[PDB]
RNA sequence: UAAAUUAUGGUCAAUUGUUAGUAUUCAUAUUAAUUUUUUUAAAUGUUUUAUCAUUUUAUAAAGGUUUAUUUUUGAAAGAUUUUUUGUAUAAAAUUUUAGGAAUAGUUAAUAAUAAUUUAUAAUUUUGAUUAGAUUGUUUUGUUAAUGCUAUUAGAUGGGUGUGGAAAAAUAAAAAAAAUAAUUAAUAUAUAUCAAUAAUAAAUUAAAUUAAUCUAUUAGUCAGAAAUGGAUGCCAGCCGUUGCGGUAAUUUCUAUGCUUUUAAAUAU
């Protein structure tokens, strides 16, 4: 995990690659997530 | 057809067309140069990879000693060796069937191959270009002349079918009896 | 030579026998994110760009 | 054999190969950290047995 | 089953062998001479076109005899100053037979079509070999030179010194002095002669399926002239047995 | 000091031939070389191997040595590693080498590498001796010692030595086998009319060799090169033909 | 930080087989070199510069000092040429000139300077 | 592809080994079986045994 | 490029090229000459 | 690792700095005494910092330009940049 | 190499960094994991 | 390690309990183990006497022959006749789709096959003849040929294949005699396949890898002290002004 | 819901950082790369012709694009000749930002329509539109490995619209309508690329053509190796835990020692 990427804590990155998790995509059941 | 013209490195007839074999390779130390043999369109981009129709071979301009055939007394087998790797199908294809074009260094290396009879660049000073007179190339076709019908018959066997088909291998494709 | 060390590279112009030759594009640059706007002052109204995307 | 009768012989059957006869002796062969005097095992002169 | 398409009627050629064709025969394309050997290139040449084309691998095979006689000739005797200051060696007709085996045998490079043109090639005087090299080992016994390089004590003091292949001076190596004669060089000379006379036999390019009596007649010069009394006797003694 | 011209490519490596052995251009290569130290004692002397290296001791060069190299006739060791200055006395030719691989090793005259008509078949040459086989050329050779030594070649031999041209009394360099126009069976063909090429040195070689093609040329009103060819045409078995 | 872990080097071994001597021709064997004689449109080598001044950069007429006579115009390389301090396309014309004479072919170029 | 400093292309079809002169191991008169078995044939990584 | 000699026709003109693009029937004769090598 | 640390060396681990001021720092106790500091001047796409750093090196003579490192960790409370050694 | 393994590789918290990490977890974690090894003649017992 | 169940051996229990011979000699046999040539093979091939005989195929006696080309002419003649001619060997080997696949190597190299790989040595005389096999197998990614089975290889990397530098990182004179680091008295060197026997010589093996020399992940053995560093790196403590010349050279 | 075998086959998966009660991948290792010891220009006149003209010479960096870049055989290759046969501008999928809301000469039908036709139009919370960032889907680095981390050069509007095709305003490793050259690969000034450069780091010599050339090894508390003097929580040292309070194995310095070796330091 670059230091630059997102945030400088990791969980920033992690926070960030959540959002395109195959299993919580956008969907009719899951829908504005954000 | 432009403008400004690239005086550096113009053509003719414009770009894209006329395929041509060249011989292209990064200018390096020269005990690191190896040249590929490769048949591209008259006009190249910065990157030669955009205009390549086919890939002829690597050939390395070093004379290198056999190392992997045994040590032989043979002296002629015991000279330099220069590799070349081409490809024959492909030359093949785009020499006649595409008619390519070629350049002075790939001839003189198909030349050396045997594939082409050596190229126009090559010659020796030794011997001066000659001259010509049309009583005397007259006399000479007098003097020999070869008859129209085997002419033609080696003409039709050089440019059009030349595995044809005798009255033996007739006779054994003909259907067989129960069929008739 | 990819799979040479950094000391046993004795010349870096050709592949001697076989392989990959590869361009070494360095991947470790340490790219730097330059903060130009104030922190509730972002000039997109929706998505903020806080750091290197 | 062809039929698949004949009593099968496979090489698992087979054991240890025992050795016959002894091969011999091996007699410690000299080497750089064996040495009667230690002054010839220095860090300027030896780096090992061998 | 019957709904969406008619079963094509390509479905036919698993069923019949009768539309298996081809049309053209395997190489009507001008590959009929592809192969040197076939019966069918064979009959379209003929044996003077075969000779034509096969003088290559027999000019091959007489230049590599020529130079294995030339050799054995300048090198009978392992003793002697040919040049002005070089020494006559065994090993350099040593180190061609061996090329000459690799050539002939080694997998490295396959140039076992040499061994085709043994039988036009081959010299009747070289046809026993190994003999030859036993009697060369028996030459190279004499005393007056150093049983390891074959130079004489007075003249040179190191061995390999004026020979342009000696493998006992590496690049940066030390020169390595004369070896005076023993029982363990003669125990040597010996043990070379035995590996010679299995080889003899061993070979399947160069032996000889019985043994010679030159052969035998050079080991028994070797054994004399090595002073080996035991060795010699049961040598004879298994001559007798043979 | 030295001081010279330097440009950005002159610190490229040179390229080594395959004769050339290993070169110590780098600083790290010279470094384990230049930590011996040499020296020339009674065992070490080659003065004292006269009786071996006579050879070496004749070959070797009295004067050059001494004031070019400031070395020692009597300093040089038979195992030396600076390279002197060598006259070889077989053709009189001057060149540097070492003396470690002139006694190690034989790598003496460069001209004289080329002694045989074959590097590698040395003394296989069946061909008869220059000074029987062609007595009109010992005369051409240049006067400085040697021509005897010379004139012991083989006729097919690969030599290139000097000669004075008859055409303009000029001294160009050639090969012998090619003079004589033959080579030994088993090696490579030379040009055909190489004899008359090599006559005459290249700066009077070229109008004696095209006179004949001019008179050809008045003669038959063109000048055209398949003569050889036609005078040649001027049994033989052959294959089937499958079309 | 520290540094590579272990600097590998190799030793130099000769090899017999790659210092086994090399069977060799001379080219001048196979095709023999001459030098074309100076003819009435060029008697010598000054002239000869002269008729192979043509472009405004490749000022060949100011080199008549460097050739001593016919033979060395003839006879030295491009490598002779770059050593004799001559600039590349200016030496690179006099070789091509000089080949195109050995050919056949005399410098019978007009001048573009005007 | 081809004409470049990078251009794996002439590799990718078998060829002998180069020994015209010095390629930084004086390979125009070494015996190069080791350089060739630890430098010059191709690994499966860094420090593993040729491939 | 196409060859011009020196003894061709010189433009007597300022605004143009130096050179014609003609030239002596010695020289198309011999350009004839060594075309028929090309076409060999 | 820290990689907040070094905002100010923006990537290069060798800033090219100027010298205004150096004043004297108390180090996080119980590690008494006083160390150099040097308030030092940059400029960067035509924008000036200012940056407080540790002044390793040893006066020899009159510098006004001077080198930043990354360097380690030190017990000063705030300052978290060297100056490059004398060379 | 004490137990006189010769085909074995251990590892312990990934990379050594990773805590907890002293020399008594070092030891013993290998000698529970030495401990906790079943032969292949055992294997092969328990399967029958 | 393979777990078989405990009434694997059935199959063939039935077999040697219904079998029936003629003889006893038949029934005990010492050759009763070999079934197949694979067999034999594995157990004659440790005498040659034997061997040589049984299976006359392994060695190699009948290869393929070298063949000059005809020439293709030259409608120039004389003029660039001379061109043909040059002081190289020119060696040119076919490539394409079909051909320099190394897995066809047996059917490229066969000479049975219409769409052989083709290859071209042009002599300096001019004449081109067809390449020897040695020749036509250097177009081919090199392989180790060995086999454990009868006599061992030549194994690579050794005490004394390896020399100095790929050994200790460090120089020792190269002498046949008096070699304590190698561990040998004498070393006086015949020829390496001149006595031995030629069955003997089995090929060599290269595919390991050298751990004193070159190893995956060179990682530090222990961090502190740092002097310590990775097993492949033993060298000794270096001398400090070791000497100094006065002779110039 | 049966075992296997006519016996290793079909070709190598393998992990190494001396910590510090415990929780949590976060100081110091190795590899790859940058960094010191001064390695490392992108060339100035393209050519021919029927003469104030005509014919041949079509993607270099400039402009910041995430629902996005897509097209010709009319020139040329190209051939007894005439003649003939065909196309093609369109798509589909993958599309970045910590704190997320509206967008627009606009959708469809019609037509060689409509600045002024007809219609309940189109985009978007399944993340749109503006804004920021970055030249897009064969390139690396690391690892045993589903990962993580890189990559390049070039398509930035028209406006007499030449041409087959606008790519058309300095920038070559492109021989361009006569064989200029094949002994050629060598390449002297002004902004830049890897030809940039990696070369037996100290004992028997270079089968040659002898051509280019110097830098302090860093430490010595823990942990390879330290004793005397001076300082006395001061000056300073410090990857780390920390050291300096009058015997300091941690500072400075004399001397001596250590090193698995060619640096040191940082990101
Ligand atoms: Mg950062
Ligand atoms: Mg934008
Ligand atoms: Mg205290
Ligand atoms: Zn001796
Ligand atoms: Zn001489
Ligand atoms: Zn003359």
């Amino acid at each position: 995990i670059a230091h630059w990427y997102c945030g400088h804590k990791f969980r920033h990155r992690f926070m960030r690659d959540k959002r395109f998790h195959p299993s919580l995509q956008a969907s009719h059941d899951a829908r504005n997530r954000f | 057809a432009r403008a400004v013209i690239k005086r550096r490195s113009p053509q003719l007839w414009g770009a894209p067309g006329a395929p041509i074999i060249r011989m292209r390779g990064h200018h390096v130390v020269w005990k690191f140069q190896s040249y590929d043999l490769v048949v591209e369109h008259t006009h190249k981009r910065r990157n030669s990879d955009i205009r390549l129709l086919h890939y002829l071979g690597k050939h390395c301009p070093h004379p290198q000693k056999s190392l992997w055939s045994p040590d032989t007394p043979v002296a002629q087998d015991r000279h330099l060796f220069m590799l070349t790797t081409v490809d024959i199908d492909a030359f093949k294809y785009w020499f006649g069937v595409k008619r390519c074009r070629l350049s002075m260094k790939p001839w003189a290396l198909l030349a050396k191959a045997g594939l082409l009879p050596p190229s126009l660049t090559q010659n020796s000073k030794i011997m001066p270009k000659p001259l010509f007179d049309k009583e005397s190339l007259m006399r000479y076709y007098l003097a020999n002349r070869k008859d129209e019908d085997v002419m033609a018959r080696e003409k039709y066997l050089n440019y059009e079918n030349s595995m044809v088909k005798t009255e033996e291998e007739r006779a054994a494709e003909r259907p067989v009896a129960p069929y008739l | 030579p990819w799979w040479n060390f950094q000391t046993e590279h004795r010349q870096r112009c050709v592949l001697m026998y076989g392989g990959a030759r590869t361009k070494n594009t360095h991947n470790a640059n340490h790219r730097v994110f330059i903060k130009k706007y104030k922190r509730n002052a972002f000039p997109n109204r929706t998505r903020h760009h806080w750091a290197v995307s | 054999y062809a039929r698949g009768q004949h009593p099968s012989y496979d090489m698992v059957y087979a054991g240890p190969m025992p050795e016959i006869f002894p091969m011999r002796r091996d007699f410690r062969k000299p080497t750089r950290w064996d040495f009667h005097d230690i002054e010839k095992q220095g860090k300027y002169r030896t780096s090992g047995p061998y | 089953l019957y709904k969406g398409i008619p079963r094509p009627a390509i479905t036919n050629l698993h069923y019949e062998p009768a539309w298996r064709y081809t049309l053209y025969q395997a190489g009507a394309h001008g590959a009929q001479l592809s192969n040197p050997r076939s019966p069918f290139t064979a009959k379209v040449l003929g044996d003077e076109l075969m000779q034509v084309r096969d003088i290559k691998s027999v000019e091959h095979c007489k230049a590599w005899f020529d130079r294995l006689q030339y050799l054995i000739n300048l090198h009978y005797e392992a003793v002697g100053d040919i040049g002005e200051f070089k020494s006559r060696h065994t090993r350099h007709v040593h180190e061609f037979f061996v090329a000459f085996h690799d050539a002939l045998s080694s997998l490295d490079f396959r140039d076992t079509y040499l061994f085709d043109q043994f039988k036009a090639v081959r010299p009747p005087e070289l046809s026993d070999l190994f003999g030859i090299f036993l009697e060369m080992e028996a030459n190279y016994v004499h005393e007056d030179y150093c049983p390891r390089c074959s130079l004489p004590y007075s003249t040179t003091r190191y061995c390999g010194e004026g020979d342009v292949d000696t493998p006992f001076r590496k690049h940066r190596g030390r020169w390595a002095p004369h070896q005076k004669w023993g029982r363990e060089w003669y125990d040597v000379v010996a043990r070379r002669a035995e590996a010679l006379w299995y080889r003899a036999t061993e070979d399947p390019y160069f032996g000889t399926p019985q043994h010679t009596q030159r052969q035998a007649e050079a080991l028994l010069k070797v054994y004399v002239q090595a002073k080996q009394r035991g060795k010699a006797i049961d040598f004879m003694n298994k001559l007798r047995g043979s | 000091a030295e001081f010279k011209q330097k440009s950005r490519w002159s610190s490229v490596w040179p390229n080594m031939r395959y004769g050339s052995m290993f070169l110590s251009y780098s600083v790290g290569r010279k470094l384990p070389m230049k930590g011996v130290n040499w020296v020339t004692r009674d065992s070490n002397r080659l003065l004292n191997f006269s009786n071996r290296y006579s050879a070496v001791i004749s070959d070797i060069d009295v004067k050059r040595t001494e004031e070019e190299l400031n070395v020692a006739l009597s300093d040089i060791r038979w195992n030396d590693h600076r390279r002197i200055y060598w006259k070889c006395s077989f053709c009189g030719s001057s060149y540097r080498k070492n003396v470690s691989v002139r006694t190690k090793y034989h790598a003496g005259c460069n001209f004289c590498k080329k002694k045989y008509p074959s590097e590698v078949r040395g003394e296989q040459h069946g061909s008869p001796p220059v000074s029987q086989a062609a007595p009109e050329l010992t005369e051409q050779l240049v006067d400085n010692g040697k021509r005897d030594n010379l004139a012991t070649l083989a006729v097919t031999s690969k030599f290139y030595a000097e000669w004075t041209c008859r055409g303009c009394g000029g001294s160009y360099r050639s090969t012998i086998r090619s003079r004589t126009g033959q080579v030994e069976a088993g090696q490579c063909t030379l040009h055909p009319d190489i004899v008359a090429w090599s006559a005459y040195c290249p700066s009077c070689s070229w109008r004696p060799n095209m006179v004949p093609i001019a008179e050809e040329v008045s003669r038959s009103g063109q000048f055209l090169g398949l003569e050889r060819s036609m005078e040649e045409l001027g049994p033989i078995p052959r294959r089937k033909r499958l079309a | 930080t520290y540094g590579p872990h272990k600097s590998y080097k190799y030793t130099y071994m000769p090899d017999p087989r790659k210092l086994a001597p090399i069977e060799t021709t001379q080219r001048s064997e196979i095709v023999p070199q001459s030098i074309r004689p100076p003819t009435s449109y060029v008697p010598n080598h000054e002239t000869f510069l002269e008729r192979a001044d043509i472009h405004r950069l490749r000022p060949t007429s100011d080199f008549k000092a460097s050739f001593k006579d016919w033979n060395d115009l003839f006879t030295c390389d491009k490598r002779q040429l770059r050593v004799r301090g001559i600039p590349r396309m200016t030496r690179d014309a006099i070789r091509t000139a000089v080949q195109a004479f050995q050919n056949g072919n005399p410098p019978e170029r007009f001048d573009t300077k005007e | 592809k081809v004409d470049s400093f990078h251009a794996n292309t002439q590799y990718q079809h078998a060829w002998p080994l180069l020994s015209h002169d010095d390629l930084g191991n004086s390979d125009q008169s070494n015996n190069t079986k080791n350089i060739m078995y630890s430098m010059y044939m191709p690994k499966r990584n860094k420090g593993t045994a040729p491939w | 490029r196409q060859i011009r000699p020196y003894y061709n026709l010189p433009s007597k003109s300022e605004h143009g090229r130096k050179m014609t693009g003609f030239l002596t029937p010695y020289r198309h004769w011999m350009w004839k000459q060594n075309e028929l090598w090309r076409n060999v | 690792l820290f990689f907040l640390r070094m905002w100010f060396l923006y990537g290069c681990c060798l800033r090219f700095v100027l010298f205004v001021l150096c004043y004297y720092m108390s180090p996080r106790l119980p590690s008494s005494g006083n160390r150099r500091v040097l308030y030092a001047v940059f400029y960067l796409y035509n924008f000036v910092w200012m940056l407080r750093c540790f002044f390793c090196c040893f006066i020899g003579l009159v510098m006004s330009l001077f080198i930043i490192e990354g360097g380690g960790f030190v017990d000063l409370p705030g300052v978290k940049y060297y100056t490059r050694i004398v060379s | 190499c004490a137990f006189g393994f010769q085909h074995a590789g251990c590892r312990i918290n990934l990379k050594a960094t990773n805590n907890p990490k002293s020399p008594t977890h070092t030891v013993e974690g290998v000698f529970e994991a030495v401990k906790a090894l079943r032969s292949v003649s055992e294997i092969a017992a328990s399967r029958g | 390690i393979t777990f078989y169940s405990d009434r694997f051996l059935f199959r063939d229990l039935v077999n040697r309990r219904e079998a029936s011979y003629a003889n006893v000699w038949e029934m005990d046999d010492p050759y009763r183990f070999l079934q197949t040539e694979q067999d034999y093979e594995d157990y004659w091939g440790d005498n040659y006497d034997v061997y040589r005989r049984m299976f006359p195929e392994m060695i190699g006696r009948t290869g393929e022959p070298v063949q000059q080309y005809g020439q293709m002419p030259i409608w120039a003649g004389p003029h660039r006749q001379h061109a043909n001619k040059s002081e190289h060997n020119w060696m040119f080997a076919e490539i394409g789709v079909n051909v320099g696949h190394e897995a066809l190597k047996k059917l490229e190299l066969d000479p049975t096959n219409e769409k052989r790989r083709r290859f071209v040595i042009r002599q300096p005389d001019g004449t081109l003849r067809s390449a020897k096999m040695s020749e036509m197998r250097a177009w081919y990614w090199k392989e180790e040929w060995a086999d454990f089975r009868f006599w061992a290889p030549q194994m690579e990397w050794g005490i004394e294949n390896t020399p100095s530098q790929e050994q200790y990182q460090e120089h020792v004179p190269d002498t046949t005699d008096a070699d304590f680091r190698k561990q040998r008295r004498i070393q006086s060197r015949p020829v390496k396949w001149f006595y031995e026997s030629h069955y003997t010589r089995t090929g060599s093996f290269a595919g390991f890898q050298p751990l004193r020399f070159m190893q995956r992940r060179t990682e530090r053995e222990v961090r502190w002290p740092d002097v310590i560093n990775a097993a492949v790196q033993i060298q000794k403590r270096k001398p400090a002004a070791y000497i100094f010349k006065a002779i110039p050279e």
